[PDB]
């Protein structure tokens, strides 16, 4: 029987964070079989340092950990797998520091056995803050890499197509989601990533439509709306209907509808004004101007602008495609028993011992 | 997710295929709960997959290096024949 | 037992 | 009973080691019961062990053939110079 | 969901028994992971033919099965692994035919799902009889192969050794035997009988040699024999075989070793002998005393009077003028019903069996 | 529904 700790010699610490963080591959047999494993192992090391009441060793490990993680994300921050992996694991490390902090609040989902594994000599509340802030940092490098990959596909797949296609986009979305899943990234974190990906698709598409006269036709309205419904299906097939992802596409949807509605009578104008609640006046006017069949008369456009004067949001045309919804990492306790964790030989951590 | 991996001929597995198999076996093990003998089996399966990874990796690297060498040697021999 | 709080600032890293 | 084979370096595994690992893991799976998802796991492990067996048993062949040929070409290079 | 049956085209039947019986190796990934697998597969094929109400197909498959197993044991019947494998699988196949016969006496330990997998058209009771006779036959052959391996090691390792073949050679051989039967998933009640049969052979060959040689009846040898047996007993204890009856087969050998060690002088000493040695015949007891070689100048020889004193008290015993054990004696084997908890509906067909041409139903 | 008893004799084997 073990207590669920890991001891290591102090001069071995640089070897520890080297194999466990610096040179640990985001894709491996052990990490794939047991997602979050490096976070669990790091936490078990902290437990024993705490159990030793060695503040200089606790400080050393906690410092090396964040330094090494940052060292990794600097060296390979262009790589989606690496970023996704260390986001997922930094998070799990944060959860572990909470779930076994010895604070009653973070202990409402623990077994009796788990509650025995709490820290006893040190309060790492200040460290958790640094770590959570590091996580926020990581989450944004993620969206950064995420966007640079999606971006060169969006116009082509969503618009210029009767390079990439629509299925290319769905494919890339399928790739992103599976990678995050395999890393054991919190489901609620995945949701926010998906919402962020749909917004980028929507914002880039709408902006390109608004800056191009060749894209504003009834035909494209038929095509855009079809493409959106393929993205809705993608959410529905992964139970992401409550991710808030769909709602971020509302401006694009309404712009696509606007291209299809009749645009001649006073009633047509009235209907447009109540339908397009998610588009700005500038956006509605721009689409009406670019339309290509009769053409939208200058007085029909005037009727629209006059009618919409009830709205006091300053006139804006372009969506911010670099906008990032503020990320939350809600506490997610694991039911994993630390006492039955072994150290797979492929991690190259033979120099540490279970306690 | 491993349908294509498991269905492959062993001599044509890549290390990526092994990683894929590892994930889905991991899920199925995880879905069996916290029984301590499930966990012992889990780490035993980790070892098996590790051995599988190594043999796949070694074989691919050795075959690849020998292929280059062999191709280069065949070009040298051809010249020396003329 | 009272858990001794440790100090952590961004300056203590990097 | 498999602690020996599981502690071997993979390059030194024999097909007998594979058979022994198979038996022991077989028992451990058996002990968990007849849950269909235990059984599903069991047949994936069968496939994994089959793959491990093939690699242990035939993994050297392609390397071997290429090696003899490499050495023969090398012999010819030395002889022509 | 599958029903737990296996379908194959009638023209593929030969290829089926070829891969599943004739050329199936007794040691492999699939059969090690799932012991008894070819029997489960065979029965599932039977289930489908019974489901099709095809009497000719059932008859043909059941006939090919027995003939094929016989063919394998003819060709490779010297190999212990092969014989063990097919004894074990013949039993499992028999167990399956009972467990899923639809006869209630065989259904007591079935789950409800198992009860639903019973045969519905054909009563195979006469086939079970033939299959059972085959198993008995295979078992005799198992004992034969077994005995031929052990035999040259017994005298050397139990008698001639001191502290080629040693006692450890024998234990090593018993481990290998017990390990192979276990890996084959052989019925534990059957393993118990095989082990009893092995111990009998060891005890009979050893005792016979005591009685036929002159240089084995010394106090030094009784000491050594008692040690060797205590190792054999330890082996049974470690493997939980203390109810197998194997230990009891060594009792004549044990009582002979004790005879070599006890005092052989006074009339009281002779009384103890005539009650300790209740498993050796008068001839055997008296013969041992005669062959006895003193260890020192300070130990006398067994006196003629002493022997006659013993030979006189054992007179009111049913006269037993027999010296040597039948070392070729085979205890009659039984195969008590042993139903399995295995669910046929979830059985898959591993690719290494080369039975891709059969389909699950 | 009594199952049909299938006859098996030694003549059927080998």
């Amino acid at each position: 029987d073990f207590q669920g700790m890991l001891e290591y010699k102090r001069e071995d610490e640089q070897k520890l964070v080297k194999n466990l963080i610096l040179e640990l591959k985001p894709r491996g047999v052990a990490v794939n079989l047991i997602p979050g494993l490096p976070a669990y192992i790091l936490f078990m090391c902290v437990r024993h340092a705490d159990y030793l009441n060695d503040d200089q060793k606790v400080r050393s490990l906690l410092t090396s950990t964040i330094n090494s993680i940052k060292k990794v994300l600097k060296k390979r921050g262009d790589d989606f797998e690496t970023v996704s992996f260390w986001l997922s694991n930094t998070c799990r490390f944060l959860h572990c520091l909470k779930q076994y902090s010895g604070e009653e609040g973070f202990m409402k989902h623990n077994t009796s056995r788990q509650n025995e594994h709490c820290l006893t000599n040190f309060d790492l509340a200040e460290y958790r803050q640094v770590l959570s802030d590091l996580a926020i940092q990581i989450y944004q490098q993620l969206v950064r890499v995420l966007e640079n990959i999606l971006q060169p596909m969006i116009v082509s797949g969503m618009l210029e197509h009767e390079t990439y296609t629509l299925d290319s986009i769905l494919r890339q979305l399928n790739s992103f989601h599976s990678v995050m899943s395999q890393h054991g990234m919190d489901p609620e974190l995945i949701k926010q990533v998906v919402k962020q990906m749909f917004y980028i698709v929507g914002a880039i598409t709408l902006n390109n439509l608004l800056l191009r006269k060749d894209m504003c036709s009834w035909s494209k309205g038929m095509q855009i709306r079809y493409n959106v419904s393929q993205l809705e299906e993608w959410l529905r097939d992964k139970n992401l209907m409550n991710s808030g992802a769909k709602e971020t596409l509302e401006p694009l949807i309404q712009a696509a509808q606007l291209l299809q509605v009749k645009k001649k009578t006073d009633d047509d104008a009235e209907a447009i004004c109540s339908m397009c609640n998610a588009l700005t006046t500038a956006q509605i006017v721009k689409v009406l101007n670019l339309y290509t069949p009769e053409r939208v008369s200058v007085s029909f456009i005037r009727t629209i602008q006059m009618r919409l004067r009830d709205r006091k949001d300053s006139p804006q045309l372009l969506m911010d495609a670099k906008h990032i919804f503020p990320v939350t990492f809600p506490f997610n306790p694991s039911s994993l028993a630390l006492e039955t964790i072994q150290i797979p030989a492929s991690l190259g951590l033979g120099f540490i011992a279970r306690v | 997710e491993d349908e294509g991996a498991l269905a492959k001929s062993p001599l044509q597995l890549t290390t990526d295929d092994v990683y894929d198999i590892s994930y889905v076996v991991g899920r199925e093990l995880m879905a069996l709960g916290s029984d301590p003998r499930v966990t012992r089996l889990q780490f035993k399966i980790v070892r098996v997959m590790e051995m599988l990874e190594t043999l796949v990796n070694e074989g691919s690297l050795a075959v690849e290096e020998l292929r280059m060498e062999r191709d280069n040697l065949k070009q040298e021999v051809e010249g020396l024949r003329k | 037992k009272k858990k001794r709080l440790l100090s952590f600032r961004d300056v203590d890293f990097e």
